[PDB]
């Protein structure tokens, strides 16, 4: 378990790095978020499983059903982005300099 | 195991015959509405994944609060539902 | 305290505001029609 | 916590579910219950101040309940050891090891 | 099967990777639901059941889709993704790199499920995800008052 | 013995996917007075053969397009759905898996993809347009195809398929969830983007319009597997199949009969009625269905505790 | 009002159902004479095993077999 | 027997079986011919009945069956369709409007046949080639079809 | 008339019941004689390798009274 953790942890960060990195268009960004996602409720859901924590079990999933919503909002912002701009390009956000 | 055995014939199936298949023969956004049904799309799995622990939720012994809390849920989600149909949402 | 390349920058908008539907055409051979209708037509969504 | 409205209001929505030893579904006891369980009856009445460094006898065993690491270098080790002398012969699985047995 | 786990695990690294290195909007979605299928089998794996089908019926298919749905929508215009996979296989190799001192100084199956409850009729998970109605309901309202604000925070953000 | 048993419950649907396509251009002929295909082999018989080994033969045109997201997708939309036959419960099933019924919907899901991915894909205008409604309406119709599973496993106590044998031994569960049943099999219909629900791919030519030969083939032999899966899923759900543990072929005879009369149904559906619109069949499903599903789920979870009938787990 | 639900009958016939159950599934569980027998068919339902309590002595549990007549019955559930 | 030649004939022959079963055609229905056709794929004359689809787009259309006059204007067209459908491909012109000119040979937007534009495998005669007459120049095909042998060239090549 | 549309359908059904009928002769004959065992819950999966360790090494194997 501990070196499957690692490499998940790692893989957090790995989609750490993406989004603190970025490069063009935001839905990417968006879909490198989602990412770390799926890797805390991959780490959240095999802990839980290997301490036989069951009483925890609803924490996985309330992890991803805030995240989802998260990311809506995130999409939304997105496509009220490329019907301002229409390029979605993290390069023209630069208004508020 | 026993799945995989099944899974990895039934991909070489397919990919034998894309395979056979090269082998023998020898930008507008306008609906956003789309974004928006899909949208609540999700909303709507993840009520439904909220849902899906009910079949082993019957079981539980309190059972008041089993259905209180379900009614609940499937209540405020129609209402969501509702507000789609009150604006124009869900009119594509 | 305006730098070089600083004063590019000029004020921002008081009011806090700033400054073919993927036209497609009907198929002639397209089942539809009669055969001959090249229909232009530019479609938001 | 910073405005304990429910303490007061005697509820309590966020306190049963904090410990591997809380109520686990179907009275399914968790790893380790029994140490969390004598890591906090300890450490109660006792700030974490004084939790930290006379209650660390329950929480290195905590830490290797669960974490379960100074085993692994047990084994880790024991594995390695069995793989010199094996190589030289100088140890041998038994059938046991050899797959043979019928307990029952 | 040993380490059955760890190679999932070092698959899971590799789509994460591919995330990272933003490929195209959509291609990379391919990455995630590859990397979502890859996770739904390690919870599968641990003995996860509900949790590791749940990931699949709803980050998979309802959250990636929608995702991708909407990148054919907007930012689905193009232009190096090649490089990009070659580059993901530069660091593919890496990734043995570290497992390599990392094996080479510290064994997967001496556990993976850590205690088996063998007798046991009352044991997977799901028994706990549906704790959402006993002992737990506050998770369930919290999460359903998210999405009941969902449909009325996003309708402004369209309009 | 397992791999047998992998060719059995494989090959045998796909001879039987053959069938179904000269089954389809027969039973739509003689309804519009016409005798179908006879001509080739006896009564039709060699008829999908035939043109099976044409559409291998013939160029598979690279369009001047993705070489992946055109090559992956056929092969995922073959793979899913010739891979839901896995877990099914024909008397036993071949993998009996405990979360069986999340098994199907979960692989059902993923077949949206290949829509997206072809549609992606062709880089063609007819075939993005296509693909975004078809990707829209098959997981709208998927948020009520669930719900209407979910009402049925409450009553049902697991989602193993194979409970469903041991729930519908005195009757089916279309006489109670009969509503449901309707619901059921318009979602069946809209899944597998047959008539009523068939507005991608239409006589406006969606995902196959650049799809010619091998990967035509591929999909096309995916969207008749399912349109039996589907149906078999109907056949298993709601009509059950009467089940004698002694003789367990009469399960397996009837759930052939029950399996063919529905597949035989949406068949008769499509020469009979003119395809919906793109909102008149979202229309249908977010107004008149899931409104009607998402109370009947309240139902279904207050039909079991005051009735005291909570089903037994297990 | 009677239109409110007559017109509401003939055209639009699904939301009128549809509120219909949500209420008639509201109502039902409330006043039943099954209703309890779920928590306790379901509480019943042995699952964990019934670990035994030492008789330290006066007690009503049963002693022994536990075919004894004292204790917990399910003739409820039995002839229910 | 196993010399060869003997087994190139006998495959070349299913794989053209194949093909000569199931012609997958497709109809630009340009003009009235089609109104014809329209009567093969009805029921006295059930084009399916032969294994032709009553219809196909280009991509996985067989045969191309040009009925009616090939305007000017259509012309460019015509190419790119039959310039779109698979490498095993065939033309049934239908009509005089499209075998030759027809009654608009002399006209200045009509192309004087549509072999100007397209190769012609079938030419099928009549200003209403009747739909008999249609099915019997789609049968000639298949009898073209039969005769071809691709794989013994390649043997013998 | 409509004969006709039965030959094609024999071929259906009778590639519909092969797959009952081999999956359900194939657990039968590779599980001696017994259905095979479904192990849903760890209870049932004890049992059943507590029968393998009971005698030879396969489950289907059931040691009665006589032992
Ligand atoms: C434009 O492209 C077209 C369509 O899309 C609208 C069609 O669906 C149709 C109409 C569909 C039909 C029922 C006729 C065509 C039928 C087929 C392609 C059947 C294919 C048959 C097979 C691959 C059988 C599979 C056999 C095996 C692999 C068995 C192995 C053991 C046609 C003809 C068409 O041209
Ligand atoms: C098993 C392998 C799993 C590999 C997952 C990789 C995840 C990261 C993204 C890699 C692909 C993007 C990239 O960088 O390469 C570009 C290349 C681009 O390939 P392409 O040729 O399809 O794209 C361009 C097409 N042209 C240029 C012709 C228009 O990606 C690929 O070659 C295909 C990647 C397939 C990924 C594996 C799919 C497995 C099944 C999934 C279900
Ligand atoms: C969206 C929906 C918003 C409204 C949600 C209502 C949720 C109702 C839950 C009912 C639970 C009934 C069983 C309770 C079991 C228990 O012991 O929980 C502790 C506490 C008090 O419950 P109980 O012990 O039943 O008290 C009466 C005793 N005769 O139970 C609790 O008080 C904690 C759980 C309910 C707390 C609700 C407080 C927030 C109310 C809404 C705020 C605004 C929306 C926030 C989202
Ligand atoms: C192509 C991709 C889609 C393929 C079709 C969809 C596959 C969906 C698989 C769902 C996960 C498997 C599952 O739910 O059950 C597996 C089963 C464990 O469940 P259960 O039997 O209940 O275990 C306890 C009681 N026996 O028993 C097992 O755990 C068996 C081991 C897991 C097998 C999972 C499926 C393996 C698929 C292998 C090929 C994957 C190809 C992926 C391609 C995309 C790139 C990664
Ligand atoms: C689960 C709960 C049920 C489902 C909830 C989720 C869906 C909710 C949808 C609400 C929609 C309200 C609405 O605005 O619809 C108006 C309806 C259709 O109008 P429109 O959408 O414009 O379409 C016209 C072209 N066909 O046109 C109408 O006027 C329809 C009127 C329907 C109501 C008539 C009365 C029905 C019986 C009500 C019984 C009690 C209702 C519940 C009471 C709860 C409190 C006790
Ligand atoms: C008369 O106009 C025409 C059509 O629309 C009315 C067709 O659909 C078609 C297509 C019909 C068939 C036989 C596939 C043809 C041929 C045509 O020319
Ligand atoms: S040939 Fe006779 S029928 Fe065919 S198009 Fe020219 S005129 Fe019309």
């Amino acid at each position: 378990m501990p070196s499957t953790f690692f490499n998940l942890t790692m893989a957090f960060s790995l989609s750490l790095l993406g989004t603190l990195m970025f490069r063009s268009h935001l839905m990417s960004t968006l879909l490198c978020l989602e990412g770390m996602v799926l890797s805390l409720f991959i780490m959240t859901s095999v802990t839980s499983l290997n301490s036989n924590s069951m009483s925890s079990m609803p924490i996985p999933i309330t992890i991803l059903v805030f995240a989802a919503c998260e990311a809506a909002v995130g999409l939304a912002l997105l496509v009220k982005v490329s019907n301002t701009y229409g390029t979605d390009y993290v390069q023209n956000l630069n208004l508020l300099q | 195991m026993n799945l995989y055995t099944v899974i990895f014939i039934n991909i070489l199936l397919s990919l034998t015959l894309i395979l056979v298949a090269f082998w023998l023969p020898q930008r507008l956004p306008f609906s956003m509405k789309f974004f928006l049904v899909a949208i609540t799309f999700l909303l709507f799995d993840l009520e439904i994944a909220l849902l899906l622990p009910l079949p082993w939720a019957i079981q539980t012994i309190k059972t008041s609060t089993m259905m209180i809390m379900a009614f609940i849920l499937v209540t405020i989600l129609s209402l969501g539902l509702a507000y789609e149909w009150t604006q124009k949402g869900l009119e594509w | 305290y305006p730098s070089k390349e600083t004063a590019h920058w000029k004020p921002p908008p008081w009011n806090d505001v700033d400054i073919t539907n993927m036209t497609l055409n009907f198929g002639p051979q397209h089942p539809a029609a009669h055969g001959v209708l090249r229909l232009v037509l530019e479609l938001s969504g | 916590p910073f405005l304990d409205i429910q303490k007061k209001l005697g509820i309590s929505l966020d306190r049963h579910f904090m410990f591997l030893s809380a109520e686990q579904p179907y009275k399914n006891a968790a790893r380790c219950h029994a140490f969390e369980k004598e890591w906090i009856e300890c450490a109660h009445g006792i700030g974490g101040t004084r939790a930290k460094k006379e209650c660390k006898i329950e929480f290195d065993d905590f830490e290797e309940c669960l974490l379960r690491y100074k085993t692994m270098r047990r084994m880790h080790d024991i594995k390695k050891q069995r793989e010199k002398l094996m190589k030289e012969g100088k140890y041998t699985p038994p059938p046991h090891h050899s797959g043979r047995e019928e307990p029952r | 099967m040993n380490n059955y786990i760890f190679v999932l695990s070092s698959l899971f690294l590799v789509g994460c990777l591919g995330l990272a290195l933003k490929p195209s909007p959509i291609y990379g979605g391919l990455g995630l639901i590859v990397s979502g299928f890859v996770g739904c089998l390690m919870v599968l794996g641990f003995g996860g059941s509900f949790l590791g089908l749940m990931v699949f019926l709803i980050y998979l298919g309802g959250m990636l889709v929608v995702f991708g749905y909407t990148t054919a929508m907007a930012t689905e215009e193009y232009p190096s993704n090649w490089l990009i996979l070659g580059f993901l296989v530069l660091g593919v190799i890496m990734e043995v790199f570290l497992i390599c001192v990392l094996n080479y100084y510290d064994g997967l199956g001496d556990w993976l499920m850590y205690e088996v409850d063998d007798v046991g009729v009352m044991l997977e998970g799901g028994i706990g995800v549906a704790a959402m109605y006993s002992c737990a309901t506050w998770m369930m309202v919290v999460a359903g008052w998210s999405l009941f604000a969902g449909i009325f925070i996003i309708i402004e953000i369209t309009r | 013995m397992f791999f047998i048993n992998i060719l059995t419950l494989l090959v045998p649907i796909l001879i039987a996917m053959a069938f179904l396509t000269l089954v389809e251009r027969k039973i739509l002929g003689y309804m519009q007075l016409r005798k179908g295909p006879n001509i080739v082999g006896p009564y039709g018989i060699l008829q999908p053969f035939a043109d099976a080994m044409k559409l291998f033969m013939k160029e598979p045109m690279r369009p001047l397009t993705s070489m992946s997201l055109f090559i992956i997708a056929p092969t995922l939309s073959l793979t899913l759905a010739l891979s839901l036959w896995v877990p099914l419960p024909m008397p036993h099933p071949l993998i009996n898996l405990n979360l069986g019924i999340l098994f199907i919907l979960a692989t059902s899901s993923l077949s949206v993809y290949s829509i997206l991915w072809s549609g992606w894909a062709s880089n063609s205008k007819y075939s993005l347009f296509g693909a975004l409604r078809a990707v829209a309406q098959t997981i709208s119709y998927e948020v009520t195809m669930a719900i209407i599973l979910l009402s049925v496993l409450l009553m049902n106590g697991s989602y193993s398929l194979q409970t469903l044998i041991t729930t519908q031994e005195h009757m089916w569960l279309l006489l109670p969830a009969w509503p449901m049943a309707m619901m059921w099999f318009i979602s069946t219909l809209a899944e597998t983007n047959r008539a009523p629900f068939d507005l991608t791919e239409g006589e406006s030519e969606g995902f196959n319009v650049e799809y010619a030969a091998g990967p035509f083939a591929l999909f096309f032999m995916a969207e008749y597997t399912n349109i039996i899966l589907m149906n078999a899923l109907t056949t298993i759900i709601f009509l059950g199949p009467l089940y004698y543990i002694n003789l367990p072929e009469l399960y397996s005879t009837n759930f052939m009969m029950e399996a063919l009369l529905l597949s035989s149904t949406f068949l008769w559906i499509r020469a009979s009625y003119p395809r919906f619109r793109y909102d008149q069949l979202m229309h249908l499903l977010w107004k008149n269905f899931l409104p009607l599903t998402l109370a009947l789920c309240m139902w279904h979870i207050s039909l079991p505790i005051f009735t005291a009938g909570v089903p037994p787990y297990m | 009002i009677s239109a409110f639900l007559k017109n509401a009958w003939a055209k639009e016939p699904v939301l009128v159902v549809s509120f219909s159950v949500w209420g008639l599934a509201i109502i039902m569980p409330m006043i039943s004479p099954y209703t309890k027998y779920a928590s306790m068919i379901n509480k019943a339902t042995p699952y964990n095993y019934p670990v035994p309590v030492r008789d330290d002595g006066n007690m009503p549990d049963v002693p022994s077999h536990p075919q004894d007549p004292l204790g917990p019955s399910l003739d409820w559930l039995k002839n229910l | 027997r196993s010399r060869a030649e003997y087994v190139v004939t006998k495959l070349d022959d299913l794989i053209n079986w194949a093909r000569r079963s199931s012609l997958w055609p497709m109809t630009f229905g340009l003009a009235c011919c089609a109104v014809e056709m329209m009567h093969m794929a009805a029921p006295r004359y059930d084009m399916d009945r032969f294994g032709v689809v009553f219809r196909a787009s280009p991509r996985q259309a067989d045969v191309m069956i040009v009925a009616g006059t090939l305007t000017n204007k259509m012309a460019p067209a015509l190419r790119k369709v039959y310039d779109q459908m698979p490498e095993p491909r065939y033309v049934v012109s239908m009509g005089s409007c499209a075998n030759g000119g027809g009654y608009y040979h002399y006209s200045y937007s009509v192309v004087r046949g549509c072999d100007r534009i397209v190769p012609v495998d079938i030419y099928v005669p009549g200003c209403p080639p009747t739909a008999e007459a249609l099915l019997y120049g789609i049968l000639q095909l298949q009898r073209k079809i039969k005769r071809e042998q691709k794989l013994k060239i390649w043997y013998r090549r | 008339m409509w004969f006709e549309i039965l030959p094609g359908l024999a071929i259906m059904g009778v590639c519909l019941v092969i797959p009952g009928v081999s999956t359900a002769y194939i657990h039968k004959f590779t599980n001696g004689g017994k259905e095979k065992r479904v192990a849903r819950v760890q209870y049932q999966w004890y049992l059943m390798e507590r029968d393998r360790r009971i005698s030879g090494v396969n489950r289907y194997y059931v040691s009665k009274g006589l032992e």
